[PDB]
C-alpha cells in the first residue's frame, strides 16, 4: 500500500516558520515527484510546488517562490516542506503528494494532511456567555437559545446541554478563527416556548485544553 | 490552463444519476482526474486519464470527455457518496463540487440574540442571528443597524446536513464594540433564502 504520514498540527506565530514532513512507504521513493497542496478553510485546493527525490529538483508557481523550500532525506525516504514568514492566511491543510501513475506525475495519492495555524495566541479558555430566549428569539410556540463561546485556544471545545439530557434541536457550530488568534463559537437548541417558565436550561463548555470547564444557566 | 467546475452545489436523491462538469480553458486535454473529499479527510483519487477508474472504486463512477468538455458521473447514488468533488488539470484543480442530499425546500426559522450584560462588561458586543433548519444551503444574511448596511464587522458558520432531516442551520455573529453598540438603537439581520418568498427581518430595540 502506498502511504504518505505527515507530521501533527502545527502552532505558529506569525513571522515564525514551519517545517513539514512527508514519511513515505510502500514504494521506490525515488521514482515519483513529491508535490504539497494546501487547502484554506472552508476552500479549494492550490499546489504549491513539486519535488524530485532523486537529486532535490524542484519546481515552484509563481506565488510561492521565495516562501517555501522543498527537501528530502532520501536515506529515510522522508520528504520537507519548510514555509517561511508566515501570515494568518497561511493558515490551512497541507498535503504531501506522490502520483502513483507511471510516466505521469499529476495522479495523487494523499497525505492525511497537516493542519497549521498561524496564531499570536497561546492557549486560553474561553469565555462563555448566554444567548437568552426572548420575545425576539420565539416562532410559533419554539423558542432558541443557547451559548456564546468566544476568545478561546486552540481547538476543542465540547458542548453538551444539562448534562446530555437535551439533544434533540442542539446544533453547535464550527469553531470560526477570528483576527484575534482566538476561536469562537456558538452553540443553541430550540424548545418549546412552554417550556421557558418550568424547564432549567444549562450548557457545559468544557475546554480540555486549559483544563476549563464552564456550566452557563441560560433564563429568559 | 484553468479548470471550472459546475456545479458548485449539487442537490440529488438517493439512487439518482448524477453528473459533474468540469471545463478546460486552454482546450487541448487528454489527461483529467477526479477527486472525492469529505468532511475532515484527504482527497482520495477517484478517476484518472478522464475515463479510468482507480482500483477498488465502484463501478457506479465513471469519467468522459475530450477536449476542452469533461464528466464525472455515478449512476446511482449511494450515500456513502455524499462529498466534495474535485477534477484536475496538472496543477490545477477545479472549485469543487459538493454533492448534497436533496429534501423538499424548507424555509429558515429566524431567531436574533442580543449581546448578554455579561459580554458588555468585557468592552465588546456579540450580536448574534440564528437560522435554523433549512434547505437548500444557499442563504443570505445581512446585517442593519439603525438601517445601515454592515459589512466585514460579520461572521458566520454553517453546520453539517442533519442525518435525520438534511436541513441546515446557519449562526451569523455581528461584532461591534460596547460604545458602537450603545450608540445605535436598532439592531436587524435579514434573511434571504429561496424558501421565503421576500426577505425576512428580525430585529430588536436596544
Amino acid at each position: 500500500q502506498v502511504q504518505l504520514v505527515e507530521s501533527g498540527t502545527q502552532f505558529r506565530r506569525p513571522g515564525a516558520s514551519v517545517r513539514l514532513s512527508c514519511e513515505a512507504s510502500g514504494y521506490t521513493f525515488i521514482s515519483s515527484f513529491i508535490h504539497w497542496i494546501r487547502q484554506g478553510p472552508g476552500q479549494g485546493l492550490e499546489w504549491m510546488g513539486w519535488m524530485n527525490p532523486r537529486h532535490g529538483a524542484v519546481n515552484y508557481p509563481r506565488r510561492f517562490q521565495g516562501k517555501v523550500t522543498m527537501t528530502r532525506d532520501t536515506s529515510i525516504d522522508t520528504a520537507y516542506m519548510e514555509l517561511r514568514d508566515l501570515r494568518s492566511d497561511d493558515t490551512a491543510m497541507y498535503f504531501c503528494v506522490t502520483s502513483r501513475t507511471k510516466d505521469y506525475d499529476w495522479d495523487f495519492v494523499w497525505g492525511q494532511g497537516t493542519l497549521v495555524v498561524v496564531s499570536s495566541a497561546s492557549t486560553k479558555g474561553p469565555s462563555v456567555f448566554p444567548l437568552a430566549p426572548s420575545s425576539k428569539s420565539t416562532s410559533g410556540g419554539t423558542a432558541a437559545l443557547g451559548c456564546l463561546v468566544k476568545d478561546y485556544f486552540p481547538e476543542p471545545v465540547t458542548v453538551s446541554w444539562n448534562s446530555g439530557a437535551l439533544t434533540s434541536g442542539v446544533h453547535t457550530f464550527p469553531a470560526v478563527l477570528q483576527s484575534s488568534g482566538l476561536y469562537s463559537l456558538s452553540s443553541v437548541v430550540t424548545v418549546p416556548s412552554s417550556s421557558l417558565g418550568t424547564q432549567t436550561y444549562i450548557c457545559n463548555v468544557n475546554h480540555k485544553p486549559s483544563n476549563t470547564k464552564v456550566d452557563k444557566k441560560v433564563e429568559p | 490552463i484553468q479548470m471550472t467546475q459546475s456545479p458548485v452545489t449539487l442537490s440529488a436523491s438517493i439512487g439518482d444519476r448524477v453528473t459533474i462538469t468540469c471545463r478546460a480553458s486552454q482546450r487541448i486535454d487528454n489527461w483529467v482526474a477526479w477527486y472525492q473529499q469529505k468532511p475532515g479527510r484527504a482527497p482520495k483519487l477517484l478517476i484518472y486519464k478522464a475515463s479510468i477508474l482507480e482500483t477498488g472504486v465502484p463501478s457506479r463512477f465513471s469519467g468522459s470527455g475530450s477536449g476542452t468538455e469533461f464528466t464525472l458521473s455515478i449512476n446511482s447514488l449511494q450515500p456513502d457518496d455524499v462529498a466534495t468533488y474535485y477534477c484536475q488539470q496538472f496543477e490545477e484543480f477545479g472549485r469543487g463540487t459538493k454533492i448534497d442530499i436533496k429534501r423538499t425546500v424548507a424555509a429558515p426559522s429566524v431567531f436574533i440574540f442580543p449581546p448578554s450584560d455579561e459580554q458588555l462588561k468585557s468592552g465588546t458586543a456579540s450580536v448574534v442571528c440564528l437560522l435554523n433548519n433549512f434547505y437548500p444551503r444557499e442563504a443570505k444574511v445581512q446585517w442593519k443597524v439603525d438601517n445601515a448596511l454592515q459589512s466585514g464587522n460579520s461572521q458566520e458558520s454553517v453546520t453539517e446536513q442533519d442525518s435525520k432531516d438534511s436541513t441546515y442551520s446557519l449562526s451569523s455573529t455581528l461584532t461591534l464594540s460596547k460604545a458602537d453598540y450603545e450608540k445605535h438603537k436598532v439592531y436587524a439581520c435579514e434573511v434571504t433564502h429561496q424558501g421565503l418568498s421576500s426577505p425576512v427581518t428580525k430585529s430588536f430595540n436596544r
